[PDB]
């Protein structure tokens, strides 16, 4: 016996349709799933969640743009707000959480507006007209004196909040190393040069910053290498140190005895010839970047010359920018206008590992520096380099004028905005009023999210901040380490301005895409 | 979902007309009462808070009252 | 619908407790090995692992734990052997015990990790001070300060019965390199010989190695010899690049032949003009290569292990020279007092005795192939405790002493600092007794009476008083030869706790698929 | 290895592993219902793996639906259902105390304490603990006013908590007002309670108590009156099964020569009706059988306008007849020779009206000769709730009974469990040595409950409990009153408050029977070090 409903309109294999309103209710929740997971991650007094790669590797972070980096999602809608955080971490270092936090919330609050009666087009224009007002209003809500960049004074003041956010409790010591490695780059400046090298052993507090990069490698030439010098002049070059090998087809042919009896010698000749030539130039150290020849290595060890094995093509550069020399293909023909002086090239060992270094400069002073991070856990030492790269990106923005404009972070601004955005919609006729009063309360995230982190009764923290519009700066925030509501001004806690603007935009941009789509046709397999 | 579909017949027997409505109300009653759960202190503060609701509401539901003759029915 | 099917998630108190109580596992296993009444373990990984090393790292490596909050211990340990040799086992003890004593608050709470985390974060750096207060270099300063710091280490290992020998054994080799006032911890060489015994381990004051041969007519031994570190192949190794010899004419072949012969014939003679007694190279010469040098009375060498030959020049002062035709006369090594070939076990070692030489090679003999290795790893934990005993003449009064002392300090501070920070302060404080706990439980002497009477005394004085089961009861480990290098006790706490918080910094755990 | 015996399917764990597996198995069944207790606590839903659900906050019933795998867990389930027998409430909590006692006990032998020492450390701390109850419960003998408080405290941490005050009296009044018996010179309230039903649909608050029983039945024939009220009604609880009559078995019927098969066919029915009338002739306002009336014997009870109920609940007609003064008749014959019936068998009520309650109708019996009849007819949204509402009833009615059957009551709310915490450790530690550390844990294990009463609230409550400490410790020590102690937890609003000043109050009995059995369970498992578990009987699976 029957029955069975036929299929209205067929298609290929299998495809998934989604009625737009239903999808919005349904996909607005998918989005909401990764929200409650990103809430607890943002801010210092929060939490970090472990993640096990599809390859088995273990990863722990506070950063939400990385949580998703290691996360394999399926939801085409969630895919968006993930593309957001990720499409920001690259352009701007910090602020990756305020992305998701807002984005998610924007969608969350928009629901009410979508259910009330509004339409997606109406909701979009609503939010949009707020993104233009929230971006500008902030351009003046600053009041934070755009401090000029010099030494470690202004740096440590900014670089701390960027760090104290996830690696809370080591804010002071941490950022110290950051600003340290920074001030070794004579001020347009490149962020990439400051590389980081972490090595197991001891507690993190025993880390150090050396003017120059560190190599987890031993000096070639065996027991014939010095591995210890004083103020030696170096000369780095790519071309293989060994004999001049035929890049194209090439071999060795001999016809008569005289040929053979001498061919063996000829090599020895050229070898020593090439070497001594470069040695006489006063070259105290040859940093091989590509290829090493034992045949001719015979020479270099005897006079008393170092030899750093062939690093990566990309690591030779950042190295050279430390020495002062310059790379040069082909062996021989050294140019003193291409030579560089290196302070010390000793062979120290941390955690019992043979290592060579460029630490300290009398001296010429390196243009690139590296941080040596000692630790006890592979995982932590990794989510420390992150809290560092965040910082290295904060100094990347302050270095490009006039982004060096401070701003009341710690929720302060993210709270004042609540009212400032309300007024706009409070005095704008039309149905768009609602769509604005929502975008406003959307910023309830940062406030509450901080409170809920510390066990603070959220029902008190919010009201307190509202009363404290003080407008002193503000001047008004919440520190998990006190009573009631804290004062941003005091702690010297302020989040860089431009980062917030980027966050407030990328979210309002992404949240709009999710709102904009009506039907999703997902495939299979 | 099995508790809701139960209120349907749970209501139909008692009066027998509020079939479609009781479900539509019961449901939406939680949707606009949800964000007060997490943001709200507890699930029990909301309980007591609902009594003062049904009490008052039943009152207002009595204000708009009409008398049946017992033709005009 | 997300999330992808399927990958496990523990949100809530789950991961919060099922990670600490899960880390406790591996931390519950090793918690028996430590101190005088030690409990060495054996384990068979895939294939016949058959390895029995008491090195807490060596142990936690074989468990190959898969749990995140557990692989943290197999990591918090792995580090130890990088900074400080010994103590590898004791870290985990606390590393976990901390996690352990964090459960009570965390459960009756209503208390976020962040609170507990920083709560210990203070106590930790607080204890780090008290330690830096106790070490004193050096009251009765003597070259024996290191020697007795090793008898504190080797003690309660698979060598303790025969230890006073393996004590002077370690020290000697350590003091052969210029690390005094910097020098690697590799140069001492640990060799493995089949048969024998712990007691029959030789401390070669030079070099050691075996090699392939082609003719034994060579002289087996030479007194105060001349050693050339050649590094070449002489048989007739083909040229690097495609080497070919195209020919013309009837009577040329032989010319090429006698030429080839000549080419090598010369090189060989070149060695002679150096007046050596034993040619040691890193590559292969077989056949005529040996023959001639043997006629001259020189034991030819097959290429000598890479790290092998790199010991020989330093001991002999020679310098390895890959070139033969420019061999100077000041590149050879004669430091060898007596070089023989005394056969041992089923093998035959070439020992270069004698010294002014850095690599104090040790040819360690054993009775079982699974024990020779348990002794090796039983000196890596020593030679390093020696190395650090030199680098920092600051010595911690170990033996569960530095712990019982730190506790009183932390316990002292916590009372004045009352509040929700008092408990977590009295945490690392109490949990600091983790060591003296099973340190005695392993032995047998009552622990509870011992610490209830150890605290009751150590509290009113006896700042450096540990539990010495030599006579039962407890006394100042400062008097007896109980000395643990500073770095060990210090660095360990900072490390054991580093994870004792990381595993609390955990919200949930999300997995994957294969 | 081994050889030992015997595998497979038969194995055994030893010392540590067991003492652990036992503790884990206990925290398991424990930690599930560790959220339930306390006003701040919630309810749960259990799935009949066939869709069917069941929402409940009761700890006992909740653990039953779990399935209790393992000896240690099921041991707690067994300890649970014990509590209902003692009391009726606290099942959710007793399990916790026990579990915590093991948890700690083992955490001591894990410190090489040895069980014997511990098993005594409780053995004593328990006796002294009750010796402290002698100071707390006594003052709670004098304090209908405080009976509605106990019935109300049995509402919180429950669904009917929202309507506590309302149902608080519906509970008290039926037992207090209409539910008293007397057997062998003893006065007690129904430990088998008073009929309670459920009305599908309708208002929450509007659950109708009844001035009489509520026999759940429908009128035999539609032709019968749906109600017979007024006053002095003729009730008859007849378990005669007056339906029909068939030959007495073994008494075959072989006829001849007649022609008389009919002369007795009707005679088979006659003797039936003859008894039916003999009873109808004494009153017959309402007839209530257990076996049931027959169509050919209803017409007779119908024409006389006598309400007849086919096949009632035997457990009812008893309780009903006991109140109306009637006499649940078994067999017709009364001595010999007797038919029989006497108007002295019938009952005395006021109204016998068959009411209606949403697509359903039950006959009520209002008013009685002896004024002891109560039936609470609940009414809510779904069966899913109307049932659980009854659980809060069966679990609250009890708290009162136990109370009114023992003058001594106790300041609950974490109060008692707090005083003991401080009192034994501060004052029990006279023996000292090792035995001290045992007693200690026994006291510490008591905080387990006050703790969870707080942790149930998402907010940081680590402090709210810390205060309950200092406060209670204040009664004596340290370093003419007015006694500043006797306070308790106000889960509803943070911070301490005197519990006696509040409706909160738990029967002393409950605080004892639960404190005591929680120990025996713990002990019994402490003594365990090896669990030999032999496989059952496998299927033949014979290759031949
Ligand atoms: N004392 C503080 N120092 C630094 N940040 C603080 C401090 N107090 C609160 N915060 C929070 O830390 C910042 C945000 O946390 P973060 O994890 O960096 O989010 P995001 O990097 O995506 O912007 C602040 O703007 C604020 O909300
Ligand atoms: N004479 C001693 N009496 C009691 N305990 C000792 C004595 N000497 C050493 N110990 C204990 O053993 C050492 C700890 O080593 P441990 O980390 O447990 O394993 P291992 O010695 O193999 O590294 C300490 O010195 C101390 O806790
Ligand atoms: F959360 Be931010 F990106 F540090
Ligand atoms: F085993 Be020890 F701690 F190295």
């Amino acid at each position: 016996l029957p029955q069975n409903p036929n299929a209205g309109l067929f298609k290929q294999g299998y495809n998934s349709y989604s009625n737009a309103d239903g999808q919005i209710i349904k996909s607005i929740a998918a989005i909401r799933e990764l929200h409650q997971m990103c809430l607890t991650s943002m801010g210092p007094c929060g939490r970090n969640k472990i993640i096990v790669n599809h390859l088995g590797k273990i990863i722990i972070t506070n950063d939400a743009a990385t949580m998703l980096r290691e996360l394999d999602i399926v939801h085409p809608a969630v895919k968006v707000l993930v593309m957001a955080t990720e499409q920001q971490k690259i352009d701007m270092g910090d602020g990756t959480n305020l992305v998701m936090i807002l984005a998610g919330e924007l969608l969350n609050v928009s629901e009410k507006l979508i259910s009330m009666g509004l339409s997606a087009v109406e909701i979009i224009q609503g939010y949009n007209m707020a993104r233009k007002f929230t971006l500008k209003e902030l351009d003046e809500m600053v009041v934070g004196e755009i401090t000029d960049k010099n030494d470690k004074n202004e740096l440590l003041k900014m670089i701390k909040p960027v760090i104290s956010s996830k690696k809370y409790g080591s804010e002071d010591i941490l950022s110290e190393l950051v600003s340290e490695a920074v001030s070794h780059v004579l001020p347009y400046f490149n962020v990439d040069s400051i590389r980081v090298v972490k090595i197991m052993g001891g507690s993190l507090s025993n880390s150090t910053v050396i003017k120059g990069m560190v190599f987890n490698r031993e000096p070639e030439g065996h027991v014939k290498s010095l591995s210890e010098d004083k103020k030696h002049k170096v000369a780095v070059f790519t071309c293989p140190l060994d004999i001049a090998n035929t890049e194209t087809k090439g071999t060795v042919l001999l016809h008569n005895a005289q040929e053979m009896l001498d061919f063996s010698k000829g090599e020895e000749k050229q070898i020593d010839a090439m070497m001594k030539e470069i040695a006489d130039m006063g070259v105290e150290c040859i940093v091989a970047g590509a290829g090493v020849g034992e045949l001719a290595l015979h020479y270099l060890n005897r006079y008393g010359i170092l030899v750093l094995k062939v690093p990566s093509k990309f690591e030779l550069r950042r190295l050279c920018r430390v020495c002062g020399a310059t790379p040069l293909p082909r062996l021989g023909a050294p140019t003193p206008e291409e030579l560089g002086l290196v302070e010390t090239v000793k062979t120290m060992e941390i955690g019992g590992d043979r290592v060579t270094v460029f630490k300290q400069e009398q001296g010429e002073i390196s243009r690139t520096s590296t941080i040596i991070l000692r630790g006890a856990t592979q995982n932590n030492l990794d989510d420390i380099e992150r809290a560092i790269d965040d910082g290295v990106a904060a100094v990347k923005g302050l270095m490009k004028p006039s982004g060096g404009k401070l701003l009341p972070g710690a929720g302060a601004t993210e709270i004042e905005l609540i009212s400032r955005i309300t007024k706009y919609g409070e005095r704008t006729p039309g149905l768009l009023q609602l769509a604005i009063k929502q975008f406003a309360v959307a910023f309830e995230v940062v406030p509450r999210t901080l409170a809920e982190t510390a066990g603070l009764d959220v029902n008190e923290v919010l009201p307190n901040l509202y009363a404290a519009h003080n407008v002193t700066e503000p001047g008004a925030v919440k520190t998990d380490h006190l009573y009631k509501g804290v004062d941003i001004d005091g702690e010297s806690d302020e989040g860089v301005k431009d980062i917030r603007e980027e966050n407030i935009y990328d979210m309002l941009a992404t949240k709009k895409f999710a709102i904009n789509v009506a039907t999703e046709a997902a495939t299979t397999v | 979902a099995k508790t809701l579909v139960d209120i349907s017949r749970a209501q139909d027997a008692e009066v027998g007309d509020g079939t479609t409505s009781v479900t539509i109300l019961a449901g939406e009653l939680m949707k606009e009462a949800k964000p007060f759960l997490e943001e709200g202190i507890s699930s029990h503060l909301i309980m007591k808070g609902y009594r003062k609701a049904v009490s008052l509401a039943v009152e207002k539901i009595n204000e708009l009252a009409v008398d049946i003759t017992s033709e005009l029915l | 619908v997300f999330m992808n099917a399927s990958q496990e998630r523990t949100t809530g108190r789950q991961a919060q407790i099922s990670n600490i109580t899960a880390a406790k596992a591996v931390a519950d296993v090793i918690r028996t090995c430590l101190g005088p009444k030690a409990m060495l373990k054996m384990l068979l990984d895939p294939m016949g692992g058959l390895v029995l090393t008491n090195d807490g790292h060596a142990i936690l490596r074989e468990i190959d734990v898969a749990h995140p909050a557990a692989k943290s211990m197999l990591e918090l340990s792995r580090t130890q052997d990088e900074e400080v040799g010994d103590g590898t086992t004791t870290v985990i003890i606390l590393a976990g015990e901390i996690l352990a004593q964090c459960a009570p608050y965390l459960i009756e709470k209503n208390i976020h990790p962040v609170i507990i985390i920083q709560a210990l974060k203070k106590a930790l750096t607080d204890a780090l001070e008290v330690i830096k207060q106790v070490s004193k270099p050096v009251d009765v300063e003597n070259d024996a300060a290191m020697k007795k710091l090793i008898q504190a280490s080797i003690g309660t290992k698979y060598v303790i019965h025969w230890s006073e020998k393996m004590c002077e054994l370690a020290l000697d080799a350590v003091k052969t390199v210029r690390k005094d006032l910097i020098d690697i911890k590799r140069y001492v060489r640990v060799e493995k010989i089949p048969g024998g015994d712990v007691l029959d381990s030789r401390v070669l004051k030079g070099v050691l190695l075996n090699k392939d041969v082609v003719h034994p007519k060579m002289s087996r031994h030479i007194e105060n010899p001349r050693v050339v570190l050649l590094d070449c192949p002489l048989e007739y190794k083909k040229g690097e690049s495609q080497t070919n010899i195209e020919i013309e004419k009837e009577e040329d072949w032989n010319r090429i032949l006698q030429i080839e012969e000549e080419q090598v014939q010369l090189m060989c003679e070149q060695i002679l003009a150096v007046r050596p007694t034993l040619v040691i190279t890193e590559k292969g010469v077989s056949d005529l290569a040996q023959h001639y040098l043997l006629k001259g009375g020189c034991s030819v060498l097959r290429r000598v292990k890479k790290s092998d030959n790199n010991r020989i020049a330093r001991v002999t002062g020679a310098t390895i020279v890959n070139r033969v035709e420019d061999l100077k006369e000041s590149d050879v090594g004669t430091n060898c007092g007596l070089f023989k070939v005394e056969m041992i076990g089923d093998e035959y070692f070439s020992f270069l005795d004698n010294g002014s030489g850095k690599a104090c090679t040790i040819m360690l003999r054993g009775g079982s192939k699974d024990i020779l290795n348990e002794i090796d790893r039983n000196l890596q934990d020593a030679m390093a405790v020696a190395r650090n005993v030199m680098l920092s003449p600051s010595l911690s009064p170990g033996g569960g002493a530095t712990e019982m002392a730190v506790s009183v300090k932390l316990a002292e501070k916590a009372k004045q600092l009352e509040g929700i920070q008092q408990w977590p302060y009295q945490a690392v404080a109490d949990a600091m007794e983790c060591i003296p706990r099973t340190l005695i439980q392993n032995a047998g002497g009552d622990p509870i009476r011992l610490l209830s009477q150890l605290r009751a005394k150590h509290a009113q004085g006896n700042f450096t008083t540990g539990i010495d089961g030599d006579k039962g009861k407890i006394v100042d480990m400062v008097s007896y030869g109980i000395w643990e290098p500073e770095v060990i006790k210090q660095q360990s706490v900072k490390t054991a706790i580093e994870s004792a918080c990381l595993l609390l910094r955990v919200d949930d755990i999300v997995s994957g698929v294969r | 290895s081994r050889s030992d015996t015997l595998f497979l399917g038969g194995e055994k764990i030893s010392g540590d592993d067991i003492r652990n597996q036992n503790v884990l198995a206990t925290m398991a069944v424990a930690n599930v219902v560790k959220s339930s207790l306390g006003p701040v606590g919630l309810d749960k839903m259990l799935v009949d793996d066939i869709g069917d659900f069941t929402v409940t906050n009761d700890g006992a019933t909740i653990l039953s639906l779990l399935d209790v795998q393992h000896p240690a867990g099921k041991i707690l389930v067994e300890l649970a259902q014990q509590q209902d027998r003692e009391i009726g409430d606290g099942t959710t909590s007793v399990v916790i105390i026990a579990s915590e006692l093991l948890k700690r006990a083992n955490e001591l032998v894990k410190n090489k304490i040895h069980p014997t020492t511990i098993i005594t450390g409780f053995r004593v701390a328990l006796r002294e603990a009750i010796r402290f109850i002698n100071e707390v419960l006594s003052t709670s003998v004098d304090t209908k006013e405080t009976l509605i408080n106990i019935a109300k405290t049995s509402m919180s941490s429950k669904i009917i908590g929202a309507d506590s005050d309302f149902f608080s009296n519906m509970v008290v009044d039926a037992l207090l007002a209409v539910k008293t018996q007397n057997s062998k010179g003893e006065i007690k309230y129904p430990v088998k309670a008073v009929n309670v039903l459920k009305a599908h649909g309708k208002s929450a608050t509007e659950s109708l108590l009844v001035p009489g029983y509520a026999l759940n039945c429908t009128v035999a024939s539609q032709a019968m009156p749906k109600r017979i009220a007024g006053g002095n009604v003729k009730i008859a609880c007849l378990d005669l099964n007056l339906q029909k009559a068939r030959m007495a078995m073994g008494v075959q019927i072989n006829i001849d020569d007649p022609e008389q098969l009919e002369q007795i066919r009707k005679r088979e029915a006659g003797i039936v009706l003859e008894r039916v009338k003999k009873i109808i002739d004494a009153g017959a306002q309402v007839v209530l059988t257990t076996k049931g009336i027959d169509d050919l014997c209803l017409k007779e009870f119908v024409e006389a306008k006598i309400m007849g109920v086919r096949r009632c609940k035997k457990e009812d007609l008893r309780r009903i007849a006991r109140a109306t003064g009637a006499t649940l008749v078994s067999s017709m014959s009364n001595l010999e020779g007797e038919e029989t019936f006497e108007s002295s068998y019938l009952g005395l009520c006021d109204e016998v009206v068959q009411a209606k309650f949403s697509d359903d109708e039950c006959i009520l019996i209002k008013g009685t000769s002896k004024h002891s009849s109560s039936s609470i007819i609940l009414r809510g949204a779904n069966d899913y709730s109307l049932d659980e509402m009854e659980r809060s009833l069966h679990d609250s009615l009890s708290v009162v009974k136990r109370t009114l059957e023992s003058g001594n009551v106790v300041p609950g709310g974490g109060c008692v469990e707090a005083a003991l915490n401080i009192y034994l450790d501060n004052f029990a530690t006279t023996v000292g040595s090792r035995e001290q550390l045992a007693i200690a844990e026994f006291a510490a294990a008591l905080l387990i409950i006050p703790k969870t009463l707080a942790v149930n609230a998402a907010k940081d409550s680590s402090e709210l409990v810390a205060k309950l400490r200092s406060y209670h410790a204040a009664s004596q020590m340290a370093k003419k009153r007015r006694s500043y102690r006797n306070y308790g937890l106000d889960l509803i609003r943070g911070k301490i408050v005197d519990e006696i000043h509040a409706g909160v109050l738990e029967p002393t009995i409950s605080k004892v029977k639960s404190l005591k059995s929680a120990l025996e369970a713990c002990v019994a498992i402490l003594r365990i070090d090896t669990m030999i578990t032999v496989d059952p009987e496998p299927p033949k699976e014979d290759p031949h």
